[PDB]
């Protein structure tokens, strides 16, 4: 199990 | 083998709150006294045993208005609804008892426990 | 002075997936040619720009069945839907290209970014 | 801001 902290690119308007 | 996104759940929750704020796909109004609160049923069911029971009850599941006990403090309910959508529980000397009692009613025992630790703090 | 619950978002997400698993308040079936996937519109809209556009479009907002491009790989979509509801992205050499292409189509650039990091380490 | 890692007591059956 590898973890990444990358943020979701999709933001609701 | 697998990759887990540590910010994913918080990002979903942020966007769900943005949907609530824009009033997008909100499917229920919770009523406390004359005060109305707009929300998504699924988020309510994922946070509260009370709301789970209500929206799996065939008499009630399709209703767009749910009336809770009008004796409930609306500020207490408002704090808890903000919490469900944010993870943030804003507790004060003046509101804490109301929040604790509202959390019991909603069957959110862990929030009650956190209020009890808060009281033990001071 | 606020208390923030660091496991709250992931506990909500766990419960949303249990709701999806028990088929409770699922309000949409996503179709990929002839394969079917039951979901909650609000989770999909919280995770993907494509689904946001679909469920805010006045022609489609009231549909109970939504078609995606029927040529998209259904395994790729299935891996991604499970990701939306779990945080866990299960990448193998056999599925990476299908997951990546599907993520582009769902407008999930950060997932595509991750598949590119996976390509860079493999 | 104070953080707690307490686990949710409510679980969908």
């Amino acid at each position: 199990l590898w973890y990444t902290d990358i943020r979701m690119s999709w933001r609701v308007p | 083998s697998c990759i887990q996104f540590t910010r994913h759940a918080s990002d979903v929750l942020l966007n769900l709150n943005r949907l609530r704020s824009r009033d997008i796909l909100t499917d229920v109004v919770i009523v406390v006294s004359r005060e109305q609160f707009r929300a998504h049923k699924t988020v309510l069911m994922a946070c509260s045993g009370l709301f789970y029971s209500i929206f799996t009850d065939q008499l009630k599941c399709n209703l767009s208005v749910i009336n809770l006990d009008p004796e409930i403090n609306p500020e207490g309910f408002c704090i808890l609804l903000d919490f469900m959508y944010t993870s943030r529980l804003n507790l004060r000397e003046g509101n804490i008892m109301a929040v604790m009692a509202t959390a019991m009613y909603l069957q959110m025992e862990h929030v009650v426990d956190t209020c009890r630790k808060f009281i033990k703090a001071s």
